[PDB]
């Protein structure tokens, strides 16, 4: 990972060469995680330290695709889907696996974990729901946190869109895309949709990446 | 293999030393000795000590189905007490070790489950205070990977059958997740508990043409998750209720309930995981973790009504339908 | 007698032809993701139209379609967002069926 500077100056100013996968923390941006296959660390940003290393083999669910993520409260990690105590260094409660990819995500209500198919809960860890339509899919949302986005994973990449209600997961609408995607981004102020599609059939010897803008909500 | 049927041949074999003179072949083998795997490359001292363990556990396999009919004896006549019973014993040399694991032998391991719950072997006192149970599990853990045909399609079978008449023992079944002394595919030693081994073998990512090897699988997880109701006793159950239920236990059954391509022995693979979750969804959380996942939307109706291998049908079709309801 | 007979001739050509082969198949069709739902109610409704021919009742009605798989393909709702749009109209023509 190449932490940057956007200000005026471009410069790496920390280094990892460890970790995948990193991401920022969503209330205090003081925090960057990062994860190497199974094990997470938690960094900082001022100094650039392994702040909490958290990893029990004991209590491994040990995906392919691990992503660690924090709460939007930022108290809580999923390192492969286990929710983890920031404040006494232990862990809280392991859930089942279902579909050997994806790690889990959380949503942002502060309620839940979406796990790749399986919707649980944060204080009983009961189950809410379980979509057919959740089939290894990567989840985007808005900014507010009220529709939620689904692409495709499988090989082809992404047939068509998936666009998903945040309160009671009712299916709003599938509109199609004919090739196949690959990165999907939306705004903060919530007005695009950057598209990485594939031009061209399924070929590793000629991938044609273009980048394409949809309009939130016109024909 | 064949004399253990005669009982004093059984005699003399414990007023001897025993399994300590069985178990110090197992222990020497160095096909199984990790820190030494590497020195010894001829094919001479290969395929006669991958050969050497086969045999030893079907030494071991009738070992045990005549120690499984010796404490039945041990139990039909010390618990039943005339209710049911004949008590007349000549101590003859007579065959009583019942001859078929496919019906009977699996019959027996299921009326051990009425008994004391504080079952005392002298098959299982020498067993696990050397606690090669964990030597079990390396037995199968090698046998994942040879590839080249040591007769090895039989050894981890051979190997199955010595734990479903053992884990019917309380402690055994304690000793099933503690201990990981294991190593696995990756050419590192690691750390992983027992149950995902069989788990990892009851799913066929190896083993992968094998029919007799996940039935003798299935009869290792009934034997932990159907058992009776009966403040500790109780608790031991619950805990192995907690630990299939730790190591995505709930994940590989969903799927054996709906295996299709060896279709011979189709009907007798889902009957005897359907038994498995009405053991295991007597757990308090596991009740509603089940009753929402798409099992339970539909396809449960529909794996009772196509009869999909028909020769089976009034064989053993109709008792799967006897699970089905009961789940 | 003769109106009548044009569209009897039509269900025996149908018949003759192997168009109870084809309907089969496109009542199970799931590959274009988008107009799954609207391929079997406009699939469906054929059925109900040739099914009032003499010879044809007995056929279809022995066949896997009515042993099983026909409730199977009114529970799944495998588009959820034709749901109230155009599957419950399929339910309208299954019913019927």
């Amino acid at each position: 990972s190449a932490l940057w500077g956007m200000k005026s100056v471009f410069d790496m100013k920390h280094s990892f060469t460890e970790d995948h996968y990193v991401e920022f923390s969503k209330h205090s941006q003081d925090r960057v995680i990062g994860t190497k296959g199974d094990i997470a660390h938690i960094y900082d940003i001022q100094t650039g330290n392994k702040l909490l290393t958290l990893f029990n083999p004991d209590l491994a669910n040990n995906y392919k695709r691990n992503c660690a993520t924090f709460n939007p409260t930022d108290d809580l990690v999923l390192n492969d889907g286990v929710l983890w105590d920031v404040r006494s260094a232990q862990a809280i409660h392991k859930f089942d696996k279902f579909n050997m990819n994806i790690s889990g995500v959380f949503h942002p209500n502060g309620l839940e974990v979406i796990i790749n198919t399986e919707i649980w809960d944060l204080r009983t860890f009961h189950l809410l729901h379980t979509v057919p339509a959740l089939d290894q899919c990567r989840v985007v949302f808005n900014h507010t946190g009220t529709v939620m986005y689904g692409a495709m994973l499988q090989s082809p990449f992404g047939s068509s869109f998936r666009t998903f209600n945040a309160t009671d997961y009712k299916p709003i609408a599938t509109i199609d895309v004919k090739r196949n995607i690959f990165d999907l981004c939306t705004d903060t102020k919530d007005c695009y949709l950057a598209v990485i599609e594939n031009q061209g059939s399924m070929d590793a010897l000629n991938m044609d990446t273009v980048c394409r803008l949809y309009e939130v909500g016109r024909q | 293999s064949i004399c253990f049927s005669f009982r004093a041949v059984l005699e003399l074999f414990d007023r001897y030393d025993g399994l300590r003179r069985l178990v110090n072949l197992i222990s020497t083998l160095e096909i199984l000795n990790l820190e030494d795997q590497g020195a010894l490359l001829s094919d001479d001292e290969i395929f006669a000590s991958r050969q050497t363990g086969k045999h030893t556990c079907m030494a071991l396999r009738k070992y045990f189905e005549a120690h499984l009919a010796i404490k039945l004896e041990q139990v039909k006549q010390s618990l039943q007490r005339t209710e049911g019973g004949i008590l007349v014993h000549p101590q003859p040399p007579y065959k009583a070790c019942s001859y078929t694991h496919e019906q009977i032998v699996e019959m027996m391991e299921f009326l051990i489950e009425y008994g004391p719950a504080q079952l005392y072997w002298e098959p299982a006192e020498v067993f696990l205070k050397l606690s090669c149970v964990q030597l079990l599990l390396q037995l199968i853990s090698i046998a994942c990977n040879w590839k080249t045909y040591y007769a090895r399609n039989d050894t981890v079978r051979f190997a199955l059958d010595v734990l479903a008449i053992l884990t019917v023992v309380p402690k055994i079944q304690l000793q099933l997740a503690e201990s990981v002394d294991v190593l696995d595919e990756a050419g590192s030693t690691v750390s992983t508990v027992g149950i995902s081994i069989i788990l990892g073998v009851a799913e066929g990512e190896f083993f992968i043409h094998d029919a007799e090897i996940q039935k003798s699988a299935l009869q290792i997880i009934i034997n932990c998750v159907c058992g009776p109701d009966n403040k500790s006793s109780e608790h031991t159950l619950a805990k192995m209720w907690n630990v299939v239920q730790s190591n995505n236990g709930i994940k590989v059954l969903l799927s054996l309930l709906s295996i299709k391509m060896p279709i011979t022995d189709a009907d007798q693979i889902r009957a005897l995981a359907c038994k498995a979750l009405v053991g295991l969804s007597r757990s308090s959380t596991v009740r509603q973790i089940i009753s929402k996942l798409p099992l339970f939307s539909s396809c449960q109706i529909q794996q009772l009504m196509k009869e999909p291998v028909l020769q089976d049908k009034r064989s053993d079709h109709v008792k799967f339908c006897k699970y089905a309801a009961e789940l």
